[PDB]
């Protein structure tokens, strides 16, 4: 997902390329760097924007099973879709 | 019986290594937070010592 | 040659078959150490015996908390051990101090006194996880003693 | 021999009655995956009306009264009689 | 009575292979016992359980020969068993690929990795510090 | 309700004295001690062969730290630092930053196994249910560096155990 | 584990000074910087064995500060698990005592039974041993539906299991030669030493804690307290075996009497709210947010509790301010009480007699923390 | 009317003289019976540097408390308890200290 | 009402707040406190032995047993240490607290002739706090190291200590001591604003 | 709903002892076997 | 007969009567106006009136004592030592020692 560095070591969730003059690179010589294949930033845009009929909708993961506090999002603004503070899920109308 | 009352300044007997003379104490009452508008952290004296060197490990 | 390489496997297999431990108590961990003897999670199924034998023993399992008072006590024992020796830090205290890391009297996790080969992570180190203190140790014996 | 029929006679013979209640004893009536999803009951709260914290004081009466500066601390601890199930 | 127990042992050897079958199980595993098989697992693990036998009888989870590239035939530990240990081996009742399957998320890895040890591809720590930048230029 | 221990000399005359004297001249109680151990040999050994048979466990078990995520990607953790404050070992370290796109999430997330007494407060103090304790034992290492878990990089490798985690959490909501 | 500096005049021990405190983990100062909910699992790790007998003494001491009676059901969990610790503590009190002497079999006989005992702990709480379960808000999590049938099934099979020890160890000529007449202390000096556990209870003095001072729904449950005749190790052994026999009766009566209802304290100002409840309503989530980070805000003052341990007394002495941090608490565990007696217990006794003293008193080295 | 610990003003100094007399005779016992380690001469110099720190005599209570403390930390080696050269080593030998100077401490890193 | 605890034996136990006070010494009594069926009496340090001989074998108050000998360290007062003698009666079934006060370095009259268990707890206070006790036989360090500086509990010095780090360095047998570096303890500044409790606040 | 049903029938040992005489107690009987084995032995 | 503690398994009647008559003379030496003399006398004479009323009765031994007759004598054996210590070191009559500094509230 993330772009590979010219030095060798792969970048994490945040832009974390180790400096050429930095000595803290010996750790990844011999043994591999653990970098996650699935990046969360690209997965937000991958999920489609759902449509809402009413003015205000409440967001939930899946009831009491999936962890989410019930947050109501106002959908008065036409430009830029409304999103909850927990999920990357967006809502229109 | 046998009082032997002597008036003198207090001294440290059960004391650690040479670090007491260098470090300076700041006995000052803690100020109320900017966001929290409640007086309970105040009205009680706090003796906090001056912070030394800190670095990322 | 090929004959020497196969002979070195037999020497490694001699330790891989049987390991006789000097298990240190001085912990809540010591009860979970005693659960190795418990029939449900059998350890005498391996070449491991609870006879201890302090002078003879090979793999000392340091279970739990190491205080400053017991710090010179465990070090002098480790010196008396025979040369093929391994150290298993059992429990979060023996790793790096689970609790009591910021306490004055506790040494911060064995390695500052005695070098550790295999780390057992769990506070109550479950007899499931403790069988990685034997089988993973037996797996780790490759050595590659060439010359 | 490993046959249970002949062995059960030997273990019953050598000190005390056995047969039932084995060493392993995890054959029957051991429920795996516990149960179907249950509903946990609510206490004297949850149901609305007359649920004030004014009535449910909790941490209110705590202030210690300073006292003064033949009486016993309690009626003396009388000894209890021997057990009816077993005398000794 | 003794003849019936001897016949049960001979039938057990005839069940799992034979002369070459039972000998392969006796050398690799601690004890050889016959039972009903679950079968379905990524990297051919047997997991033949279901038998009443004794206490905690989710018996015989036989490890696959070379799961990823370790050649586990003479030496094998509990490094195997891809996401099925909670049901077929420990806690739950229903078999993972037969009765109750785990729900798809499209985030979990399809191939399960072995135990992290002294071998390459081992764990290593790092910090998220961006650091306070210093400015010096001609 | 007052039991007693001592019998206060049961022997009196002839019949009650000689049988008590019999277990000192000859043994008998040694044979009676032999009898209980004899019956104990013939009953089957309750042993579990570790790499093939496994010991019984619970639906809610604490042992391995791994942070869960939503079904449609997206990191579930919010960086409240709530789990940091409850942590009795003060093991879990957390630095919070905005992810430049509105959402407030994590940057540094180290839960060192040198500390942590596996109490499971962080499992029960998380409002979003990010840290769920996976039933795992397979994490014995050679070094400290290999043991202490880094900033999400080894914890989002707990996605390989998330098939069990999503099934075991079905006992958590509406408790057991 | 223990130093035990011996002064041998010839063969008999004259001056036995136990130079203990070799495991001073420093629980005293370390708790001062932690809140009441945060400092809870420390007292599990006080003793090696007790988990629901421990924390029980602490949670009731916090309850005495907060003036809160726990729910009726939670108290019945506290006795059911309080007695199952009383069963667990006396396993080690016999087996490791036998292991220190040289008995090989009876150690393993109870440890298979003990491993089946921790299956009850596992299914009720995530950890194997040290379970953060008995909390200031009564009981954290409810019993699963599977366990209540398995508790009865275990106690049915335990009847013959406890009979194994009395048909093996008590009737032996070796034990009646060894353990009989070592440190015969029945005197009123033992009151001055104040052992309170099995020394006073198992010899002469009728007094205990369970009957005189009820803590969680007592008098309703029937008890038989074993009291010996002489102050020797063998009478202290037999009363513990009779305590093991008179503990299943408490468990069975707990199985008969289970009132269905709430688990945590009804007030959400002390007990953390349920997960299904906290995710919807505002008041609950704030209370969930504030019961973590911050403690409880305890009323200032000093409380003292001592719920009867199989080893002795967990004398919790919490000193409290208006803040959420308890500034110095002390649990004077039976360790300091029993090790004080060894100056009198060892006088005119052999080296091997000292080994028998430590086991029957059950000097667990974890007790020496405060 | 007031506590005096052990001695009043003058006799407390004689207790230090009594403490120095006893501890001067115990340094051959901490070499032959215990372990050689350093030297007999350097062991007696280790005593002098300890008492030079306690040059601030102002109260009879402070002096006597140091005598009672001295009758335990130096009494530990008389009736030999577990130390085994790792413990009971007062002089720092493993760590090298930085000298008190405005040019030396600033170059290395202090305050 | 469900949730609080009820008290009824408070008035019966308050009689001792008069009984011991009616003996009336300035040598002993000073201040008497009683709350939630427990008695706290704070006694002048000069008399401790004659105080503990009373409540022992006395016909009205027969305690005989000492369970706890805890000590409270508090920097607010000139008298720094508040040593609490916790007594338990087995004949009358009641608990009492014999509190005292001692400053920075003053000996108290130790209860060795009164109680035979006191000596072990007396050694513990001298270790943790540094409070010396007069008329005590063999005062030794138990919990501390045989070469430990200061007193482990005292609120003057930090939680981590001073000689915490112990290496097996270049010297073959000698374990290092004087190095003072350690991993940082995150001292969380948690203290809730607004006073939660009435009948506790005092006017300046 | 989570509840407990009492299955009480055989509660266990309520001060009950299973220590029963087995294989014939001595007194005078085992001595007659003992001396009897000697008399049969010598003859 | 068998006593609970290490105290001798014997019941000596009138020996208890000697000890209680002796301590009444001990109390009347220095304290006369002090309450320690006032409170101890009204308990001891209350017990003496009940001992003289019933001889060698199990109910008489149970009167505010609980245990055996030898245990009740042991509960009065060190009471003579407590009375003798009160005579030598006396806080009952005088009150002169210094009050503490005004700080006790936490
Ligand atoms: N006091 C003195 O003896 C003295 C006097 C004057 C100068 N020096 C100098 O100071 C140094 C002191 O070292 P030492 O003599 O104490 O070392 P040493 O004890 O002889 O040990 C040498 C170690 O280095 C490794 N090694 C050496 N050469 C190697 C090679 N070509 N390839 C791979 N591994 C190699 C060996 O490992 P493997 O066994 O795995 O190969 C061996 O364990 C010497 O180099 C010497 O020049 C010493
Ligand atoms: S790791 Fe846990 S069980 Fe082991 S010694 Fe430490 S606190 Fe005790
Ligand atoms: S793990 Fe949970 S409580 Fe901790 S920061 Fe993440 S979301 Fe918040
Ligand atoms: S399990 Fe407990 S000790 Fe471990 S990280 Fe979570 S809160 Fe901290
Ligand atoms: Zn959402």
């Amino acid at each position: 997902g993330v772009r590979t560095s010219p030095t060798g070591e792969k970048v994490t969730h945040t832009g974390q390329v180790y400096d050429d003059g930095d000595y803290r690179k010996v750790r990844f010589v011999g043994r591999q760097k653990e970098v996650n294949e699935n990046f969360a930033i690209d997965l937000i845009a991958e999920q489609p924007v759902s449509q809402v009929g009413s003015r205000v909708i409440s967001c939930d993961g899946g009831g009491g099973a999936l962890g989410h506090p019930r947050v109501y999002i106002n959908l008065d603004k036409e430009t830029k879709t409304g999103t909850c503070g927990y999920c990357g899920l967006q809502f229109r109308q | 019986i046998t009082v032997d009352e002597k008036l003198d300044i207090t001294t440290i007997t059960g004391v650690p290594e040479e670090h007491i003379k260098t470090r300076k104490a700041r006995i000052f009452v803690p100020a109320r937070n900017n966001m929290q508008s409640g007086v309970n952290n105040t009205k009680k004296w706090k003796m906090e010592f001056d912070t030394r060197e800190r670095w990322e490990n | 040659e090929y004959v020497v390489a196969k002979l070195d496997d037999l020497i490694n297999w001699a330790r891989r078959s049987s390991l006789w431990p000097m298990t240190f108590g001085l912990a809540c961990c010591a009860v979970e150490m005693m659960h190795m003897a418990a029939p449900r999670y059998d350890m005498d199924r391996f070449g491991v015996v609870f006879r201890a034998s302090p002078r003879q023993s090979d793999v000392m399992i340091v279970a739990g908390t190491l205080t400053n008072k017991m710090a010179p006590a465990l070090r002098k024992v480790y010196d008396q051990m025979p040369e093929p020796r391994y150290v298993v830090s059992m429990g979060s205290c023996a790793n790096g101090g689970g609790y009591y890391h910021y306490s004055y009297s506790v040494v911060r996790g064995c390695d500052r006194i005695v070098p550790v080969d295999i780390y057992v992570p769990g506070c109550p180190p479950t007899a499931e996880a403790l069988l990685y203190g034997i089988l993973q140790l037996q797996k780790k014996i490759k050595r590659e003693k060439r010359l | 021999a490993s046959a249970t029929r002949f062995i059960q006679w030997l273990r019953n013979w050598a000190s005390g009655r056995d047969l039932q209640a084995k060493l392993q004893l995890r054959y029957q009536e051991i429920s795996k995956r516990t149960q179907p999803p249950p509903k946990l009951p609510v206490g004297p709260s949850h149901k609305l009306s007359n649920n004030y914290y004014c009535t449910r004081d909790g941490r209110r009466e705590a202030m210690p009264p300073s006292i003064v500066m033949a009486v016993s601390p309690a009626p003396p601890i009388k000894r209890w009689e021997l057990s009816q199930d077993e005398p000794y | 009575e003794l003849l019936q127990v001897l016949k049960r042992g001979l039938q057990q050897v005839s069940g799992h292979g034979g002369l070459r079958g039972y000998l392969r199980v006796l050398f690799r595993a601690n004890d050889v016992r016959v039972g009903t098989l679950v079968g379905e697992d990524k990297y051919g693990n047997k997991y033949y359980e279901d038998n009443k036998q004794f206490f905690g009888r989710h018996r015989w989870v036989i490890y696959t020969t070379e799961m990823n590239g370790k050649n586990t035939f003479w030496d094998v530990d509990g490094s195997m068993v891809p996401p099925e240990w909670h049901r077929w081996l420990h806690c739950m009742t229903d078999d993972p690929p037969t009765v109750k399957p785990p729900t798809a998320r499209k985030f979990i890895w399809t191939n399960h990795k072995f135990n992290l040890s002294g071998t390459p591809q081992q764990y290593v720590p790092y910090s998220t510090t961006r650091k306070k930048i210093q400015e010096w230029v001609p | 309700t007052y039991k007693y221990v001592n019998l206060r000399e049961p022997s009196m005359d002839m019949k009650s004295v000689t049988d008590r004297a019999a277990q000192t001249l000859l043994w008998t109680e040694l044979i009676r001690g032999l009898g209980m151990t004899l019956s104990y040999l013939f009953r089957e050994p309750a042993t579990i062969n570790y790499p093939f048979e496994k010991g019984p466990l619970s639906p809610r078990f604490r042992g391995e730290h791994a942070l869960r995520r939503y079904p449609s990607g997206e990191e579930r953790c919010i960086a409240c630092k709530l789990c940091e404050a409850v942590c009795p070992a003060q093991a879990i370290t957390i630095e919070a930053e905005p992810r430049a796109d509105g959402s407030r999430r994590t940057t540094r997330y180290d839960i060192d196994m040198t500390k942590c007494i596996y109490c499971g407060f962080c499992q029960e103090a998380c409002p979003v249910d990010a840290i769920v304790e996976g039933p795992n034992f397979e994490f014995s290492t050679e070094t400290h560096e290999e043991l202490l878990y880094n900033k999400e990089k080894l914890l989002n490798n707990g996605d390989k155990w998330e098939a069990e985690i999503a099934a075991n959490i079905q006992a958590d909501y509406l408790y057991r | 584990v223990l130093r035990l500096v011996m002064e041998l005049s010839g063969e008999m021990v004259r001056k036995c000074d136990p130079h203990i405190g070799l495991l001073h983990r420093g629980t005293e100062k370390l708790i001062e910087y932690k809140t009441y909910l945060q400092a809870l699992p420390y007292f599990d790790r006080l003793d090696y064995v007790s988990m629901m007998c421990n924390e029980q003494a602490y949670s009731l001491a916090v309850e005495k500060l907060l003036n809160i009676r726990p729910p009726p059901r939670a108290q019945w969990i506290r006795v059911l698990f309080g007695e199952i610790t009383r069963l667990l503590n006396h396993i080690m009190a016999v087996t490791t005592h036998a292991l220190d002497i040289g008995a090989m079999t009876p150690f393993f006989w109870m440890f298979e039974e003990r491993e089946k005992m921790f299956e009850f702990y596992e299914r009720v709480s995530g950890a194997r041993m040290h379970a953060a379960y008995v909390r200031p808000g009564g009981v954290h999590q409810d019993l699963p539906l599977g366990l209540m049938d398995d508790i009865y099934e275990f106690s049915k099979n335990f009847s013959l299991r406890i009979d194994e020890l009395e048909e093996m160890l008590t009737n032996n000529r070796i034990w009646r030669n060894r353990t009989v007449d070592i440190g015969i202390v029945t005197a009123e000096d033992a009151l001055n030493y104040g052992f309170s556990g099995v020394m006073l209870r198992g010899s002469g003095i009728q007094w205990d804690l369970r009957k005189t001072q009820p803590y969680d729904v007592y008098d309703q449950v029937e008890f038989d307290v074993p009291i010996g005749s002489r102050g020797d190790c063998y009478d202290r052994y037999l009363c513990r075996v009779e305590e093991m026999r008179q503990s299943i009766r408490i468990i069975s009566q707990c199985l008969n009497k289970m009132p269905p209802g709430e688990i945590k304290v009804d007030d959400a100002k002390v007990s953390p709210p349920k997960r299904a409840e906290m995710k919807t309503s505002m008041e609950s989530l704030i209370h969930h947010f504030k019961l973590y980070t911050e403690g409880y805000q305890v009323p200032p003052g000093a409380t003292y509790t001592a719920i009867e341990a199989p080893k002795g007394e967990f004398g919790v002495y919490l000193v409290s301010d208006g803040s959420s941090r308890p500034y110095r608490c002390k649990i004077k565990a039976p360790g300091f009480a029993h090790l004080a007696g060894l100056d009198k217990m060892s006088k005119g006794h052999m080296l091997a007699d000292v080994v028998a003293i430590i086991g029957t008193q059950d000097i667990v080295f974890g007790e020496v923390d405060r | 009317v007031k506590p005096i610990f052990s001695r009043d003003m003058n006799e407390a100094k004689r207790r230090v003289r009594e403490l120095y007399r006893a501890w001067y005779r115990e340094v051959p016992n901490t070499v032959h019976l215990f372990q050689l380690d350093i030297s007999v001469k350097q062991g007696r110099d280790k005593v002098r540097e300890m008492f030079k720190k306690n040059a601030h005599i102002t109260d009879p209570r402070v002096v006597d408390l140091l005598v009672i403390k001295g009758k335990m930390e130096l009494e530990e080696t008389i009736k030999v308890w577990k130390q085994r050269t790792h413990v009971m080593r007062f002089f720092h030998e493993t760590e090298a200290p930085r000298p008190k100077d405005f040019l030396s401490k600033f170059y290395v890193g202090h305050d | 009402t469900v949730r609080p605890r009820n008290d009824v034996a408070h008035k019966q136990l308050s009689a001792f707040g008069e009984y011991v006070a009616e003996i009336l010494p300035k040598y002993v009594q000073q201040v008497q406190v009683s709350c939630f069926n427990e008695l706290e009496i704070c006694i002048h340090p000069d008399g401790v032995i004659p105080v503990l001989t009373f409540l022992r074998d006395h016909s009205n108050a027969q305690f005989k047993s000492l369970a706890d000998l805890t000590a409270v360290d508090i920097p607010t007062r000139q008298n720094r240490f508040e040593i609490v003698y916790n007594l338990l009666s087995l004949r009358f079934n009641s608990r009492i607290r014999v509190k005292t006060y001692t400053d920075e370095l003053t000996p108290i009259e130790s209860s060795v002739p009164v109680y035979k268990a006191a000596n072990w707890y007396e050694r513990e206070i001298w270790d943790m706090f540094g409070v010396f006790f007069a008329n005590h036989p063999d005062l030794r360090r138990i919990l501390t190291d045989y070469g430990f500086e200061g007193h482990p509990f005292r609120k003057d010095f930090p939680l981590s200590g001073y000689v915490e780090l112990r290496y097996d360095d270049e010297v073959k047998r000698v374990v290092a001591e004087p190095v003072e570096l350690a991993q940082e303890f995150r001292k969380f500044d948690l203290n809730s604003p607004w006073e939660a409790f009435p009948a506790y606040r005092q006017p300046p | 709903v989570k509840q407990d049903m009492p299955p009480v029938g055989g509660y266990g040992p309520i001060d009950y002892k299973r220590n029963l005489p087995r294989r014939g107690l001595s007194g005078y009987s085992m001595f007659a076997v003992g001396i009897g084995a000697l008399l049969f032995g010598y003859w | 007969t068998g006593l609970v503690g290490l105290a001798v398994c014997e019941t000596p009647h009138e020996r208890l009567k000697i000890l209680y008559t002796k301590i009444l003379d001990v109390l009347g030496h220095i304290p006369k106006n002090a309450a320690y003399r006032k409170y101890t006398e009204q308990i001891t004479n209350e017990k003496l009136s009940m001992v003289k009323a019933e001889p060698d009765v199990k109910k008489l031994e149970e009167r505010l004592q609980g245990g055996q007759i030898e245990e009740v004598i042991l509960q009065a054996e060190n009471e003579l030592s407590l009375a003798r210590k009160m005579i030598q070191w006396k806080p009952w009559e005088p009150l002169v020692e210094e009050p503490p500094a005004s700080q006790w509230k936490w």
